[PDB]
């Protein structure tokens, strides 16, 4: 069963495992994935067809290189480019002493770009969250699990069984709005950014109503002013509490002026006003952006 | 782990809405989908073993086959269980007139000491909503806030998951009354 070498389990989320391995020949790394159908199963796994696709169309520095794939009928495997650990791991294993203000930016920066790259190909990542952001020894950060990546204008659809994490969903999606945009991905990162900083996840969610309120309680209960057209958003209600913005003074003090204006705009209510991926890679904040190499 | 562990049933106390009865909640019996598979017949038997008279299902023929439990309703039929099908759109909320029948029938069952169990697919959404509604329905003093905690106590902090559900609960009392159109 395929010239290879399962060594250690780097991961295993939502029906599937990501073992590590060597070329059963010259070895040379490997992050071999895995996914399972077994025939006589529900409509073949989509997890992938599109994900292998978008992974191909997409070939940029900060974007996992889907080295190869083994189509075996039994179970489908996807040879990936091994890459040490994901940002959740790292973030975690650093949450006591924090991460180098530069390495942060070196990391955010390589992301915004790689992101803006996909965005430019008419694609939305949608599953942006630490465990899906990979890092390496020299201070290089890639993207992954393009497993939920779709092309612009896919609608918001909800399912009784489709019960996910939510920590990184943007207000426009929680308040219910047909389809979503790239504004979403520039929001997951909003959070993720303020998390590498403060070390603790910005808005921890258990129920959509909690996810919000947290946000509102932190970023002010949005009003027509900051967000034209909320009071009309399908699932909006005048009733929700009205928490006045919790000024950055508590939000991300470990930061400065540049960071504190970017994030601000990087987590803006109005999707139509939230900053673009490119409009980001500009910001004074990234001026002297080097490539700090991390310690693990 | 999984499938051959007897089918669980969360029994909700309806005392804080002043009812001595208990309402039962569980996930799809026999469900085979995403890291979740079971034996219909066996689950179905365990229920009868468990004492179940009436069973409220909120899935849809559409869903019963997609989870490979098409005959579910029948297995229930020929198992001694009086079933009440009240499909509720997946990821949706019931229209007030439907939601109304549920409350009624549900209430009756209780009034008449029937061992009632309700469910949809995941038992964390549709059914939590519906159970939460019965609380607002057997009591005009209980707060949406509260009924929610009630289910959260029963099923976990992931109780009413969605926001549409949360909104719906805070508006059930009105829309239910607004069904004032005696006609
Ligand atoms: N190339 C790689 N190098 C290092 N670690 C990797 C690599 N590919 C995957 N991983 C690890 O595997 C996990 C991510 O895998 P993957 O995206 O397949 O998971 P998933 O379960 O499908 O999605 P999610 O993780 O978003 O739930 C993480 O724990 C990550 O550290
Ligand atoms: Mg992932």
């Amino acid at each position: 069963m395929e010239n290879f070498q399962k060594v250690e389990k780097i991961g295993e989320g939502t029906y599937g495992v990501v073992y590590k391995a060597r070329n059963k020949l010259t070895g040379e790394v490997v992050a071999l994935k895995k996914i399972r159908l077994d025939t006589e199963t529900e409509g073949v796994p989509s997890t992938a067809i599109r994900e292998i696709s978008l992974l191909k169309e997409l070939n940029h520095p900060n974007i996992v290189k889907l080295l190869d794939v083994i189509h075996t009928e039994n179970k489908l495997y996807l040879v990936f480019e091994f890459l040490h650990q994901d940002l959740k791991k790292f973030m975690d294993a650093s949450a006591l002493t924090g991460i180098p203000l530069p390495l942060i930016k070196s990391y955010l920066f390589q992301l915004l770009q790689g992101l803006a790259f996909c965005h430019s190909h008419r694609v939305l990542h949608r599953d942006l969250k630490p465990q899906n952001l990979l890092i390496n020894t020299e201070g290089a950060i890639k993207l992954a699990d393009f497993g939920l990546a779709r092309a612009f204008g896919v609608p918001v659809r909800t399912y009784t069984h489709e019960v996910v994490t939510l920590w990184y969903r943007a207000p426009e999606i929680l308040l219910g709005c047909k389809y979503y945009s790239t504004a979403v991905d520039i929001w997951s990162l909003g959070c993720i950014f303020a998390e590498m900083v403060t070390r603790r996840a910005l808005f921890p969610g258990d129920s959509e109503i909690d996810q919000l309120f947290r946000i509102f309680r932190t970023l002010g209960t949005p009003d027509e002013v900051v967000w034209p057209g909320v009071t009309s958003m399908p699932d909006y209600k005048p009733s929700f509490p009205k928490w006045a913005r919790q000024d950055f003074s508590k939000v991300v003090p470990p930061l400065d002026e540049d960071g504190r204006s970017l994030l601000s705009q990087m987590l803006h209510y109005d999707p139509n006003k939230r900053i673009s991926a490119k409009a980001a890679l500009a910001h004074p904040f990234f001026q002297d952006v080097t490539k700090p190499v991390p310690h693990l | 782990e999984d499938e051959q562990t007897p089918i669980h049933i969360s029994w909700l106390s309806l005392s804080r809405v002043n009812c001595s009865q208990f309402l039962g909640l569980c996930a799809l019996p026999g469900c085979k989908f995403k890291d979740v598979r079971r034996n219909v017949q066996k689950d179905t038997e365990e229920l009868k073993s468990c004492g179940i008279q009436d069973i409220f299902v909120f899935c849809t023929r559409g869903e019963l086959s997609k989870y490979r439990v098409p005959n579910l309703l029948d297995l229930y039929q020929q198992c001694g269980i009086i079933t009440h099908h009240h499909p509720i759109a997946d990821g949706g909320t019931p229209d007030i007139a439907s939601c109304c029948e549920i409350m009624e029938e549900l209430t009756t069952c209780l009034k008449n000491y029937r061992k009632t169990l309700i469910h949809s697919y995941g038992g964390l959404g549709r059914s939590c909503l519906v159970a939460a509604c019965l609380l607002l329905y057997l009591s005009d003093t209980i707060s949406p806030e509260q009924a929610i905690d009630s289910l959260r106590d029963l099923r976990g902090s992931g109780a009413i998951q969605t926001i549409k559900q949360y909104n719906y609960l805070h508006e059930f009392r009105d829309k239910l009354a607004a069904h004032l159109s005696s006609r």
